[PDB]
């Protein structure tokens, strides 16, 4: 059984705050890291 | 000299190997030390309490 | 606390000096 | 004396610290039936023994001492499984262990929590310290190093879902901890939560129900609910 | 690997922004005889020995 | 022929600190490398240094002149012509330069002490310099991104 | 060609426009005695030399720059002061000077006729009486 | 490895820490590698103890240096967790420096400490 | 003093200049021109310098050329804003709004900015739509020409959610994403109104990555922080903030994730999705209610990233079940074992796989079972799922009143599997305490 993820704030800031809004890497690429950090596989 | 204890006053009484590179030493503060004879190393302290049977608490 | 610590400094550099001096000037030996 | 023992799970046997120190602590397992001795484990340490627990099958039991050796001590071969070290404890103080399916060979508890003097307590996975071989240096699961002063109580879940920590010596100073996650939670206590100075710990059967008693002499309950 | 060609080499590159600075604003001085608004027109000194030559 | 004798000089130094130095110079530069280097007199000398000297080598006046005046010292000394703390502004410059300082007395006891089996890659030989750059340049980014403070959005009434 | 500008919008003058731009005073404690000095003149040189009674409530002037005489190409055997006396301030060139005996004697002088009837003296003649 | 003075005996390796713990409440302790290089430098420091497990062990193997020069003792310990937490910390402290002083039961307990290290060496 | 609170309001409202000081001042806020220079043009040699911006930009792109004919036209040079009726302010303002989504994607470069400062020195767009240009402006927050657009702001001119960029345009620095994302966390208005813009401009086609990327990215964090701020722990008031965040967020959601033709802002709802599914704890309703919507709505182009955040849906629900629909849809999904295991190398997809198996399995239909066959076979379920889900395909063989021809045959392939699914599916026979041999040779004879 599985519960909920537990993600730091920071993070995920540090995610999307590692470039501006344009020359970010393309939205496939930024939704694989939002979930390879959501990902409750140990 | 392989090694040497850090407190002074522990005297070396017996001494017995298990293997060709595992040395069992007794001592006289309570303690059976077994170093390793390549390296000079010690792999653990074996340990003995008081004596309850009279004074003179190490064993 | 700074500048007691470079006096300190000039202060133990003089006694090194000093007492290289003093011991140069003035059962050992068997 | 008598004051420290601990019960088994099983009801079959007590363990009670032999009060002699001397560089290393032993204390002498007794038939709850009988009231007969009946075994008696030994370790190395420093000061003697800090804690020790029962395992969750009620075979053996895992004995941390004082100086950060911890040793996990069977009852059926009767001779000491293994030897493992905490993560950098300079002495303990109190250990807990709970959980469900934990190693098979080492009791079945999952978690085993131990407290040092100085304020930090480990909780490390019990399915990492296989390697019957056991790490001599494993790492912990999660390090929690909130409270300051040296950890007096801490007490698993019976169903091992929660973990309650806490110290003596500051006034309202106890954590509760999720597992397996080791969070701890943010909500609870709060600022005006009349805890007082813990001495003394304990959920329920069904884990419904946290009664914390402190120096002043106070039971106060707390119910659990998800 | 030795360190004093990196002491001696830094010591000479600060004496040889030194003399070329010296230079530089001697062949100014020297050109500017014969022409004086180049030195208004260029800042750098490179350059303007460059154009000198 | 002076100034190209002093470009094939920088490329000169700039070499010999990429062999020397691969950590200190993936963290600041060469030239700022070779005068500090310059200043300790070698490396191994540069090395026994802590980061609070390495910080402010090259201000020794100023600090000297503060610590017996009971004035405040100064901040930085040859670290603040290098890079990396001159992207910063206002206080977040002195933060870099202790943040930089301490790196570069880690790199520089890491190029000074360590081994390496000599077949052994540049990019291997500088990775903690790598590492500390990295690190480094994300906690620029964090104290030059901190935000300005809020307050209380007035309507044209004073309400 | 034609470029987004950078929008700069966030007393005393610092510089004088008309005087080419001389700084105003960093008022450091040797510039203020340079300044005290410069106002005692008339002291310095004891008589030898007297000098226009300018006497303005503050000393310090508003705009100022501590310079060096560089060289007259004419005079320079005996219009040159030599490497131990060409000192930092002016003060430390007025006690490197001599006449500091003559400082010191002055000021003796005018010490014993200020010390004339105060207090040491009603001490005295308090003992006399006393005795 | 690079770490010949080590100790490795529990019971010196305890009595170390147990020294470092009332040296650091009698505020003679000296945390960090950068602070240890200062105190042997200045010269005010009677002991010094390392940590072994630094992940590059390079980055304080200056200080065996500066104390062949300086005359002062220096010991390994295995664990900079330990030493961290020893000093009271909550960080990982790889080198800590404890200091001397004019008379205390403190530095009997120094000076019986480095007679100790010295019979490690 | 009412009647000094009574002006203020008046004076506030009011739009057109009436004084000689303020004219000049209103003329010489531009973005390019310094305010020396500004004062002093006339609107010819604005509209020469803004006509060669903005016939460099209809060479770039292609549909601007309305925009020729009615923003940057001859007769542009002289309409004033201000003497229109309201239909006709009305419909400027519908023609602003619509170049201003069709520029923002080329904003940093100074044909677009050279056209926006037309639009702002013109008809005054800086004062009439502070709303469309502030946030056409937003997704570039990093740069000088929002630094100088803040520093031409009029103040009491911006909408209410903008209100954190006081500060910002007090000291003339770029404001953070801290601040922008923080005051996302805190005000629904400022975070409905970037994806309101996000949404009308999406709608019309005129997406750009720089902006998908930014809606995406705040409103991730925004979300972030308002689950960390909703987070209560107790009940009712748990309840009710995961409510107020459904209301709040439902909308957005419900466009973006079935907004077929923009396959970016597709992937950023999935994003949002996938943090609102782990991070919150919601209810299984919801998320089968998420779940169905991303089922109807996935392309080819967000597939697998909408197969990665059904894998994350399924995975924190409570019931072990899909619900219809998500089974139809993956049942049309090409290739679903092999996709499985490429994500089950980060992402633990067995609650999805479990729930798939056994909604294949509540299905008379007999076109389910090379799907069946291979997600059994396929070693992503545990052994008990695999156990149960054998179980209950055995107990519909005995519930089924041909169909049992392929049943009995998937059956037997089941039970001669070589691994150790064949092992748990022989003890699943051997606890169901049912003999092979008995439809074996059923099915056989």
């Amino acid at each position: 059984d599985t519960h909920a993820v537990v993600v730091a704030p920071q993070r995920l800031a540090e995610i999307f705050n590692a470039a501006p809004a344009f020359a970010m890497p393309p939205i496939e690429d930024v939704f694989y890291q939002v979930a390879s950090l959501f990902s409750t596989k140990p | 000299t392989l090694t040497r204890t850090p407190s002074k006053k522990t005297k070396f009484v017996s001494i017995a190997f298990q293997s060709h590179n595992i040395v069992i030493v007794g001592c006289s503060n309570s303690t059976i030390c077994a170093y390793d004879v390549r390296t000079g190393t010690m792999l653990r302290q074996m340990t003995l309490g008081t004596d309850l049977t009279g004074g003179s608490k190490n064993i | 606390l700074g500048y007691v610590r470079t006096m300190r400094n000039i202060a133990a550099k003089e006694l090194k000096e000093l007492e290289e001096r003093y011991v140069l000037a003035g059962p050992k030996k068997i | 004396t008598m004051e420290r023992f601990r019960v088994s799970p099983c009801g079959r046997y007590m363990a009670l610290v032999a009060s002699d120190k001397k560089g290393g602590g032993m204390l002498n397992i007794i038939n709850v039936g009988t009231m007969q001795w009946i075994a008696q484990a030994r370790i190395d340490g420093r000061h003697g023994v800090a804690d020790f627990a029962w395992w969750s099958d009620g075979n053996g039991l895992t004995i941390a001492g004082r100086d950060g050796q911890v040793t996990e001590w069977s009852m059926i071969t009767r001779r000491t499984v293994g030897i493992w070290r905490d993560e950098g404890s300079i002495g303990g103080t109190v250990m807990a262990l709970g959980g469900r399916n934990g190693p098979a060979e080492l009791g079945g508890d999952r978690w085993v929590a131990i407290g040092s003097n100085s304020g930090i307590l480990n909780v490390y996975d019990r399915n990492d310290l296989i390697e019957i071989r056991i790490k001599k240096y494993p790492t912990p699961t999660r390090v929690f190093e909130q409270l300051t002063t040296s950890i007096s109580v801490v007490a698993f879940s019976p169903d091992g879902q929660l973990l309650a920590f806490g110290s003596q010596h500051k006034k309202d100073a106890l954590r509760l901890v999720h597992l397996p996650s080791c969070t701890v939670y943010r909500n609870w206590p709060t600022e005006q939560t009349p805890l007082g100075r813990v001495t003394a710990i304990a959920f329920s059967s069904k884990s419904d129900v946290l009664a914390v008693g402190n120096d002043v002499g106070r039971v106060r309950l707390w119910e659990i609910r998800g | 690997k030795v360190d004093v060609m990196i002491v001696h080499a830094v010591a000479l590159l600060d004496e040889l922004d030194k003399e070329l600075n010296v230079m530089a604003m001697r062949v100014k001085e020297w050109y500017g005889w014969h022409f004086p608004e180049l030195g208004k027109i260029l800042p750098d000194n490179l350059s303007y020995a460059r154009v000198v030559l | 022929e002076r100034s190209e004798y002093r470009r094939q000089l920088a490329e000169y130094l700039q070499n010999r600190m990429k062999a020397i130095s691969p950590n200190m110079t993936e963290l600041i530069g060469a030239l700022v490398g070779a005068r500090l280097i310059a200043h300790s007199g070698s490396l191994v000398n540069l090395a026994k240094n802590p980061g609070s000297t390495i910080q402010i080598l090259g201000a020794e006046k100023a600090l000297f002149r503060a610590l017996k005046t009971k004035h405040a010292t100064p901040k930085y000394g040859i670290i603040y012509h290098a890079s990396l703390v001159g992207q910063a502004s206002g206080p977040n410059k002195g933060k870099i330069a202790r943040q930089l300082a301490a790196k570069i007395a880690l790199s520089v006891r890491t190029d000074a002490f360590e081994d390496f089996p000599e077949n052994a890659d540049d990019e291997t030989r500088a990775a903690v310099g790598i590492q500390a750059r990295a690190k480094l340049e994300n906690n620029l980014r964090l104290l030059e991104g901190k935000p300005l403070n809020k307050g209380v959005a007035l309507g044209p009434n004073g309400i | 060609e034609l470029s987004v500008r950078v929008p700069q919008l966030p007393g005393p003058p610092d510089t004088l426009s008309d005087w080419y731009n001389i700084p105003r005073t960093n008022l450091t404690p040797e510039l203020k005695r340079d300044l005290q000095l410069l106002r005692m003149r008339d002291v310095v040189a004891m008589g030898k030399q007297f000098f226009k009674k300018d006497n303005r409530k503050d000393f310090v002037p508003e705009y100022c720059q501590v310079g060096t005489i560089i060289a007259g190409a004419t005079d320079g055997v005996s219009g040159r002061l030599t490497r131990k006396e060409r000192k930092r301030t002016i003060v430390e060139e007025v006690l490197s000077s001599d006449s500091v005996s003559k400082y010191k004697r002055k000021y003796h002088e005018i010490q014993e006729h200020k010390k004339s009837g105060r207090k040491g003296y009603y001490k005295k003649l308090m003992a006399a009486r006393k005795r | 490895s690079a770490a010949w003075p080590k100790a490795e005996d529990p019971a010196l390796v305890q009595e170390l820490l147990d020294c470092v713990q009332q040296a650091s409440h009698y505020r003679q302790l000296k945390k960090g590698a950068n602070e240890t290089t200062k105190s042997v430098n200045r010269g005010t420091s009677e002991l010094v103890i390392l940590a072994a497990d630094t992940q590059p062990l390079s980055i304080v193997l200056h200080i065996p240096l500066i104390c062949e020069e300086k005359n002062v003792p220096y010991v390994y310990v295995p664990s900079k967790v330990a030493l961290g937490r020893a000093c009271g910390v909550s960080r990982a402290v790889i080198a800590v420096s404890l200091t001397s002083n004019e008379a205390s039961d403190l530095n009997s307990k120094i000076r019986a400490l480095r007679d100790k290290v010295e019979r490690l060496a | 003093s009412s009647l000094a609170q009574q002006l203020a309001q008046i004076a506030a409202n009011s739009r057109s200049s009436f004084n000689v000081k303020a004219l000049k001042a209103s003329h010489s806020k531009s973005l390019i021109w310094e305010p020396r220079v500004a004062v002093s043009q006339t609107f010819a040699e604005i509209y020469s310098q803004c006509y060669e911006g903005f016939k460099e930009l209809c060479h770039l792109d292609s549909r601007f050329v309305p925009f020729d004919a009615t923003l940057f036209s001859a007769q542009s040079q002289e309409v004033d804003r201000t003497q229109m009726t309201a239909e006709e302010n009305a419909a400027l303002d519908k023609r602003v709004d619509s170049f201003l989504h069709l520029v923002g994607s080329r904003l940093r470069l100074m044909p677009a900015i050279k056209a926006v400062e037309w639009l702002i020195r013109r008809f005054r767009i800086h004062e009439f739509n502070t709303g469309t240009l502030l946030a056409t402006f937003l997704p570039y927050h990093t740069i000088p020409a929002f630094v100088t657009l803040l520093s031409i702001l009029p103040v009491q001119r911006i909408p209410i959610e903008y209100r954190f960029l006081d500060p910002y345009i007090k000291s003339l620095t770029p404001p953070p994403r801290a601040a922008i994302v923080q005051q996302a966390t805190n005000r629904p208005d400022l975070l409905s109104a970037i994806s309101r813009y996000t949404l009308d401009s999406c709608r019309a086609k005129q997406e750009y990555p720089g902006l998908i990327s930014f809606w995406g990215g705040i409103m991730a964090e925004a979300v972030n922080g308002m689950i960390d701020k909703m987070r209560s722990g107790r009940r009712a008031i748990q309840l009710e903030n995961d409510h107020l965040l459904l209301q709040q967020i439902g909308p957005v959601l419900s466009e973006a994730m079935v907004m077929k033709d923009v396959p970016g802002i597709q992937i950023a709802s999935y994003m949002v999705v996938a943090i609102l599914a782990a991070k919150g704890s919601l209810n299984d309703n919801i998320l089968t209610a998420f779940m169905e919507q991303l089922v109807h709505g996935w392309t080819v182009d967000t597939l697998r990233p909408g197969l990665v955040c059904l894998t994350m849906l399924a995975q924190h629900r409570s019931a072990k079940q899909l619900s219809g629909r998500v089974a139809k849809a993956v049942i049309k999904v090409p290739d679903l074992v092999s996709s499985l295991r490429d994500i089950s190398k980060e992402h633990q997809v067995d609650k999805l796989a479990n729930g798939l198996v056994l909604a294949f399995v509540d299905r008379g239909d007999i076109r389910t079972l090379p799907v069946i066959n291979s997600l059994l076979l396929s070693e992503l379920l545990q052994e008990k799922q695999a156990k149960v889900a054998y179980k209950a395909l055995l107990l519909a063989a005995h519930k089924i009143d041909n169909i049992r021809k392929q049943v009995g045959s998937a059956l037997v392939r089941l039970s001669q599997a070589e691994g150790d699914v064949g092992d748990a599916i022989r003890t699943a026979i051997q606890e169901v305490d049912f003999n092979i041999e008995e439809l074996e040779l059923k099915l056989g004879a």
